[PDB]
């Protein structure tokens, strides 16, 4: 359901 | 140890010569810098309320809400839907947590609003440049480092100018005006009368002014971080909003 980011 | 927890926003706004509000556009960013022992796990809780997107089914009203979020890949949301609640095992030093966007109205009226006054004499070439910013915060709180930059027309200089209180500075430099007022606060109104004088042709365009400014303690978006809470340490949580790119047509 959710967008992630890595920095 | 030390834990800070930074959320901040950088606000974008297009303002029509009419003051009607074309565009705005809130980037946020919730930041975290620790140190912690090995083991710890750090729960952050956000404003219960908000809500995210644009839902089909159930619209979206006044409230606190942002148009996106997400968030770093260490972060658990296992408790985000019911409760608004972050977890995650931290580095050592810095860490972007959450990351959201907000382009709608605010919740909150914005922050400035202009009311300029120009007298152009074609003619003699006698520019008159009357500006007043009203400050539209609430009355208690603080805007830090607020400049207002005027481009101008070519090989315009300054004849006079009267600031309408004594902190203020103005100066023309790189076809501009810089306009800075160190002193404003919720609800506050200030004024500068300019007069220049612009040269004919060898041998417009004024606008558009652009404001910069901190705004400390305060979120354009109304999210807030409600607690900081560790498992196994003194806490610095801070909320700021920040704007280069404030723009006022003239």
């Amino acid at each position: 359901t959710y967008k992630f980011f890595e920095q | 140890n030390e834990v800070f927890l930074d959320v901040v926003e950088r606000l974008s706004v297009l303002i029509a010569s009419n003051g009607s509000l074309l565009k705005v556009d809130v980037q946020g960013e919730i930041r975290l810098k620790s140190f912690l022992p090995s083991g710890s796990e750090m729960r952050i809780g956000l404003t219960e309320e908000f809500s995210v997107g644009k839902s089909e089914l159930r619209g979206y009203g006044p409230g606190i809400r942002v148009d996106e979020v997400s968030f770093h890949s260490s972060v658990n949301l296992d408790e985000f839907e019911s409760h608004r609640i972050l977890r995650l095992q931290p580095p050592q030093g810095e860490l972007t947590v959450m990351r959201y966007q907000l382009s709608d109205d605010l919740p909150s009226p914005l922050p400035f609003r202009l009311f300029p006054s120009v007298q152009w004499d074609r003619g003699s070439g006698r520019l008159q440049v009357y500006l007043k910013l009203r400050c539209d915060l609430l009355s208690k709180s603080q805007a830090l480092n607020v400049r207002l930059h005027l481009p101008l027309p070519r090989g315009v200089v300054s004849l006079s100018q009267e600031l309408s209180s004594p902190e203020q500075k103005a100066e023309l430099a790189e076809g501009a005006l810089r306009w800075d007022l160190p002193r404003v606060q919720g609800g506050s109104q200030l004024s500068g009368l300019f007069q220049m004088d612009v040269p004919g042709p060898p041998g417009l365009g004024l606008g558009p002014a652009s404001l910069s400014f901190e705004l400390p303690r305060h979120t354009c978006s109304g999210l807030q971080v409600r607690f900081l809470r560790l498992a196994f340490p003194h806490k610095w949580v801070r909320h700021l909003s920040h704007s280069d790119a404030y723009v006022i047509r003239i």
